[PDB]
RNA sequence: CAUUGGUGAGCAGCGAAGGAUUUGGUGGAUUACUAGCUAAUAGCAAUCUAUUUCAAAGAAUUCAAACUUGGGGGAAUGCCUUGUUGA
């Protein structure tokens, strides 16, 4: 499958795929590291600009992502990989044929967990090593200790202790000695997610039935049982600013915020990610700041801010609703048609099966836009048709653009599936134009074209 | 001057364009700090008298009589 | 950003520290009682001489102010300023002021109270620093001129921006502009914190609770069109009615009944939510004047919701709670009233729980059916459960007397449902 | 109190003055080798300084009628319209129509 | 990169001039707490000035 | 090791609010000259910004956008009259931001200072000369060639 | 009669559980994306201090500089330059 003419560059237009991403503190700033299939990307927090991608693609899909201060740890099919700056700095091989599913890193002890209930421990050879490389031991969870390993977490102020959460119970492992030191009582529900807390010895467990069980690991007893009606829980995080906010993210596209001080709700964000692609897969607060970064399978990554309270004196009671901020995204579907918007190889127009049309950029990956399907007002003074509950245009199957006379009128004609008119789009304004071109013989359009002068557009019934 | 139809919006402050701000004083030397810019030096005799940046224009174009080419005298040269 | 917008943030922070004599003139002229010229030319001790006489008069009225003589109205509380003390003690000064205003929100129609709060305005700058709790305390007296005085002194927070045209206005704020204030989504949550702090400190009275009901009912009525807005407004007024029902007073129970009726009439709810509305009403109901209002509220709450299983059997926990908190004779004498409100869905849901749980007192439903006039489908569901009662219970002759009424009026209905379950001729053999 | 005791957490003798993140955990200046139980107690207090302790972890513990029944139901219910019944009576003042 | 630094003469703050604006770091004991009203008044009205 | 984040918690709210952290991103490194009494502040943007700042209260006496590279500005006798230093000449302003004089001398002023009991404006810049100027009479008193 | 003038009453037509204006705030682009800080071949990011001092290096216009003056006329007191007493 090698070529002597072409060679792959990158995959333009992807942000996330649905794997739970990682974030890493780096001084004051933060980097949001996600993965797209056989590669992975690093996004800055304050601008959502792409910073680094993998120089060489992974042989298979990236299953688990974790990131320390500088070194991003990617976990594909059999091996975990320690990367810096996108460069493959070290490849750590797991001496088993099973697949790696979760990857925790704390201290000198890397913690790789395969799918067949085995936890690998990797030790730094030197105490001043920058990443673990030597192989310490192979912890095993049997069928009498619990179910499959849902997640690996390391709680704060535990000396060489690994917290393992199964589908039925929580275990602890003294990784220096490789010994179980504590087992939790059985949880009747199937635990789906885990997260540490700013309070000590506290881990938050979210189940498939909408229960947040908040397990104090010192006493071995739960504390707060937060109930969510019949929703699959996928994400859990805490706002570490100091205000007691728990963010729980359902897989049904909902994001629920709880005020743990007042034992009350705050806001239920609806449809921040689509249902069919997984919903809110991973959503976490930046550490100490009221900016929550959410991502899912819908190929998007949004940021939401908790504004400061309008009341000057009350504060904690009247809390502001979360408010949309920076977001980068792509099509939720594979893209059908692609054209080029200019001779400079700058902008690429892609119309997908997600009923949309994006103008990606090959030069700067943060320059991409979703071109607006907001109809212009009719010149006649008569109200246009269509539904009051607005939906997107049908899927575009043929496209044509002339770059000669741009910005003074419409320069894109797009042809949709099963529609009896083609639609105009202005590339400079990045907006659907004010003209539709009927075939006038009762026919769907199968081909469209422009003149090179740009004044004339041709429509094929 | 005229290379762009769309100027950037991070250059207008609440008063004055950022690149129109006379930044000759921050230089460490003397001869380029000296401003002899006349007020009406539109297409003058020097460039230190301009007080602006030069504007782009082409002013004389001829086809080559031999080799299917054409030369245009530009601000950038020829 | 720019420069001057950051300066207004500094100016709003330092609007209480006096820098020049002009700034002292424009801060000491804030006056609840005196005019502008008399306020500028009087000393702190002269205000405190009237203040000590004011709080001594208030300690005669209620002795809860005897604490505030030694913490806020001491002679040592003159030299100290809010803008010389650090952040760990200005929070203690804030809630001490908030504790005083809650204990003095009722006492405002008396000139001793206005003289007492005048020195708290001047010495502790409460017309700039904590303007919210001052304005919430006097909000029910908006017709009175002391609210027009308070608006002429105060600087408005961003949440009470609807009263921005009523500062220094010769006409008082009206009823329509108070609802436009309460229509804000965030302000309802802030009044919830004010009301929850009002109930917790056990100083809730008639006039502020009459006014709070008069605005809570209107804000549902003004939002009756937008169904999305009333969905957003459900967790506030139900949590208020949860806290108002938890109060042991004679006034908060009736005020919670007023909120719970009109909200459900303007918005049908899930059955389990209105089932929880029964148990919270039925829990701490002991006031004699509130027992009649509670029976009419449960009556109205049952006919609000519509659907299958609307008039089904109650849980046994709720039924025995209703049996203890309401005698069967008491609800019969309630039905004796010739006004006779619409209790149709509640009664047929009450007697199905009677036929299921106690299975002993069927003389009440003989008196219940003779008193009330019931609709068609509710009678069918009563007879169907009494037919099921005829199968399992060791049938006494009062069950035959109950079906004797059922064949005395609308005998086709009992005959039709007997054809649905069993044989028509088998009824006499089984009873 | 304690639901588990790590037997191999007392014999450990970590150094403290070798990394700048742990150099704020010393209390004297002539201590460098500190055993684990003192070290994990010191590191707990340093973590309490970095992240504070909010009041809900301590003040709340879940462990004939009731008064918090409305509060309990409002926590467990997220949609409040009686529309899942299909009540066979149309809601007044609003109409749900579809045009074909 | 700081440009200059100057103390408030009768309070205790140093004003450090950086590239992105102005900060005032608090110090305990820079300024003198007993100013002379016949030379320099922080609280000076118009007619006194 | 004591930091400004925990000083502000343990310091009274008068000087806590006086800890003014501005943010003027769009211009150069700002030069600060307080008045001789701590009541007014003067910023000198390296690109264009001079604001006759009233500091303890939030008022702003004069905002000026001077497109030449301003270097150093100072209040001279009160909070009213202040003098900035441009690319080539030293200007002198009032409380309203109006020009008062264009000083024909002080032909470079990188560092401009004032000493109050003589009404003496001093200037010495990239030129070697130090020029003494009297703001009370307008007579350039001395011109020292260093 | 034209109105190529304004103000109002309607109709034809356009017309999927509203539609027109007008406006505040925020976010993303408006040049082509290799991450924060520091004393930087490394460390920090929960810190650089009970490790940051010594040593080494480091001095010409032999004692150098307004290349930056609106013009005319002077310049008493100034200032500059060159000649005139005593260590």
């Amino acid at each position: 499958k090698n070529s002597k003419i072409f060679s792959p560059f990158r995959i333009i237009g992807n942000v996330s795929n649905g794997v739970p991403f990682a974030t890493g503190t780096l001084g004051s700033t933060f980097y949001i590291v996600t993965c797209v299939g056989k590669t992975f990307q690093i996004y800055d927090a304050n601008t959502l600009h792409l910073l680094f991608v993998s120089e060489k693609e992974t042989p298979s899909s990236i299953v688990a992502l974790s990131a320390h201060f500088h070194y991003v740890y990617a976990a594909y099919e059999n091996k975990v990989g320690i990367y810096k700056r996108g460069i493959e700095e070290h490849l750590l091989e797991l001496e088993t044929d099973a697949n790696v599913e979760h990857l925790c890193i704390f201290g000198d002890y890397l913690c790789a967990s395969t799918d067949d209930n085995s936890i690998f421990i990797y030790k730094k050879s030197d105490p001043q090593d920058k990443y673990p490389s030597e192989f310490y031991t192979k912890l095993t969870v049997t069928e009498i200790q619990g179910g499959e390993i849902v997640s690996l977490q390391h709680l704060a102020t535990y000396l060489n202790k690994l917290t393992v959460v199964t589908k039925s119970n929580v275990l602890l492992f003294n990784v220096r000695t490789g010994k179980l030191v504590f087992t939790s009582n059985e949880f009747p529900d199937q635990i789906t997610t885990a997260e540490p807390a700013p309070v000590l010895d506290i881990i938050a467990l979210g189940t498939v039935t909408g229960e947040v069980i908040m397990f104090n690991m010192r006493k071995g007893k739960r504390i707060r049982t937060i109930k969510i009606p019949q929703s699959r829980i996928s994400s859990l995080s805490f706002r570490t600013d100091g205000s007691s906010h728990l963010s729980v993210g359902t897989s049904s596209g909902d994001l629920i915020f709880y005020d743990l001080d007042r034992r009350s709700r705050i806001h239920v964000l609806k449809n921040i990610h689509r249902e069919s692609y997984g919903g809110v897969t991973q959503a976490t607060f930046l550490n100490g700041q009221p900016i929550i970064v959410t991502s899912g399978g819908d190929n998007s990554l949004k940021e939401y801010v908790f504004d400061p309270s309008l009341s000057q004196g009350s504060g904690d009671v009247v809390v502001q609703p979360p408010r949309y901020l920076r977001s980068r995204g792509g099509h939720s579907q594979p893209p059908s048609y692609i054209a080029f918007a200019d001779s400079q190889s700058h902008f690429m127009l892609s119309a997908s099966k997600d009923r949309s049309l994006w103008s990606f950029s090959l030069r700067k990956d943060a320059q991409s836009q979703e071109m607006s399907q907001r109809l212009h007002k009719k010149q006649d003074g008569g109200r246009v048709g269509g539904s009051t509950i607005k939906s997107k245009f049908p899927e575009i199957v043929a496209l044509a653009i002339e770059n000669a006379r741009i910005g003074e009128w419409e320069n894109i004609i797009t042809a949709h599936k099963d529609e009896k008119f083609a639609r105009t789009w202005d590339m400079r304004n990045k907006r659907v134009g004010r003209w539709t071109f009927d075939t006038t013989d009762d026919g769907f359009v199968k081909s469209v074209a422009m003149s090179q002068c740009g004044n004339f557009g041709f429509i094929g019934s | 001057n005229g290379t762009l139809e769309f100027l950037n919006s991070k250059k207008m402050t609440e008063a004055g364009s950022l690149d129109l701000i006379d930044d000759a004083g921050e230089n460490s030397d003397l001869e380029d700090r000296i401003d002899n810019s006349l007020p009406g030096s539109q297409r003058g005799g020097d460039l230190s008298t301009r007080k602006m940046r030069p504007e782009v224009r082409v002013t004389s174009v001829q086809f080559s009589p031999t080799a299917n080419a054409f030369a245009a005298a530009s601000t950038e040269g020829l | 950003s720019s420069l001057s917008d950051q300066l207004a943030q500094v100016a709003s922070n330092n609007a209480t520290v006096a820098l020049d004599r002009k700034r002292r003139q424009k801060l000491h002229s804030a006056s609840l009682i005196y005019n502008s010229k008399t306020a500028a030319t009087q000393d702190y001790d002269f205000i405190f001489e009237n203040a000590s006489k004011a709080l001594e008069e208030l300690s005669q009225i209620e002795p809860k102010f005897a604490i505030f003589s030694r913490t806020l109205f001491s002679e040592s509380s003159i030299s100290l300023d809010r803008n010389v003390q650090t952040k760990e003690e200005i929070k203690d000064l804030d809630n001490a002021i908030n504790a005083y205003l809650l204990l003095a929100s009722s006492k405002w129609y008396l000139a001793p109270t206005l003289h007492a709060t005048e020195w708290l305005v001047r010495r502790f700058q409460i017309h700039v620093k904590n303007t919210e709790m001052l304005l919430l305390s006097t909000l029910n007296y908006y017709q009175t001129p002391v609210f027009k005085r308070i608006l002429s002194i105060i600087k408005l927070p961003p949440l009470f921006n609807c009263l921005s045209n009523f500062v220094r206005s010769e006409k008082p704020p009206t009823a329509l502009t108070m609802i436009k204030l309460f229509n804000d989504m965030d302000f309802l949550k802030l009044y919830t914190s004010y009301l929850d702090q009002c109930i917790k400190h056990n100083a809730t009275y008639t006039n502020q609770l009459l006014f709070t009901t008069c605005c809570f009912i209107n804000v549902v009525a003004f939002n009756s069109n937008n169904d999305e807005k009333l969905n957003q407004l459900v967790p506030i007024l139900l949590e208020i009615s949860a806290k108002l029902l938890a109060s042991k007073s004679k006034d908060c129970q009736i005020a919670a009944h007023t909120i719970l009726v009109v909200f459900a009439t303007a918005l049908p709810l899930k059955k389990t939510i209105i089932l929880a509305a029964m148990e919270t009403i039925l829990s701490n109901l002991d006031a004699k004047e509130a027992k009649h209002s509670a029976l009419l509220t449960i009556c109205k709450l049952f006919q609000t919701l519509k659907g299958q299983g609307n008039v089904d059997q109650l849980p046994s926990k709720i039924f025995k709670l209703f049996d203890s908190k309401f005698d069967t004779v008491s609800i019969l004498t309630f039905l004796d009233k010739e006004d006779k409100p619409v209790c149709d869905k509640f009664i047929t849901s009450y007697t199905r729980s009677i036929a299921r749980y106690d299975r002993s007192k069927l003389n009440i439903i003989l008196s219940l059916l003779k008193k009330i006039r019931l609709e068609r489908y509710e009678v069918r569901l009563i007879i169907t459960d009494l037919i099921y009662l005829s199968e399992i219970l060791e049938d006494k002759s009062q069950l035959v007397e109950l079906f004797e009424y059922f064949i005395s009026i609308n005998e086709d209905l009992v005959l039709k449902c007997l054809k649905s379950l069993g044989l028509t001729g088998x009824x006499x053999x089984x009873x | 109190e304690a639901a588990w005791i790590d037997s191999d957490d007392e014999k450990i003798k970590v150094p403290i003055l070798v990394t700048n993140k742990t150099k704020k955990l010393r209390t004297s200046y002539n201590e460098s080798k500190i055993n684990g139980v003192h070290y994990i107690n010191r590191l707990r207090s340093q973590f309490e300084k970095i992240y504070p302790r909010p009041k809900w972890v301590d003040d709340e513990s879940d462990s004939n009628g009731d008064i918090n029944a409305l509060t309990k139901i409002l926590s467990t219910t997220y949609n409040y319209k009686d529309t899942l019944s299909n009540s066979k009576l149309l809601p007044p003042k609003k109409l749900d129509i579809v045009r074909l | 990169k700081v440009e200059n630094l100057g103390f408030v003469p009768f309070e205790d703050l140093l004003g450090v001039g950086h590239q992105t604006g102005i900060t005032n770091l608090i110090v305990p004991g820079a300024g003198e707490a007993n100013y002379d009203a016949l030379e320099l008044n922080p609280f000076e009205t118009k007619k006194q000035r | 090791k004591v930091q400004q984040s925990e000083i502000k918690s343990s310091v009274d709210v008068s000087t806590a609010n006086k800890a003014l952290d501005l943010s003027l991103k769009e211009f150069g490194p700002y030069h600060i000259k307080y008045a001789k009494n701590g009541t007014h502040l003067l910023i000198t943007g390296r690109k264009g910004h001079v604001a006759s700042m009233d500091w303890r209260k939030g008022q702003l006496r004069a905002e000026l956008f001077l497109n030449e590279t301003c270097h150093s500005a100072t209040y001279l006798q009160n909070e009213q009259y202040f003098a900035v230093a441009q690319k080539k000449y030293t200007f002198i302003y009032d409380h309203e931001g109006t020009e008062l004089h264009r000083l024909k001398q002080h032909i470079e002023a990188r560092h401009l200072d004032f000493l109050p009991y003589h009404y003496l404006l001093v200037t010495a810049g990239e030129t070697g000369w130090l020029k003494y100027h009297d703001v009370s009479t307008g007579q350039l008193v001395s011109e020292l060639r260093t």
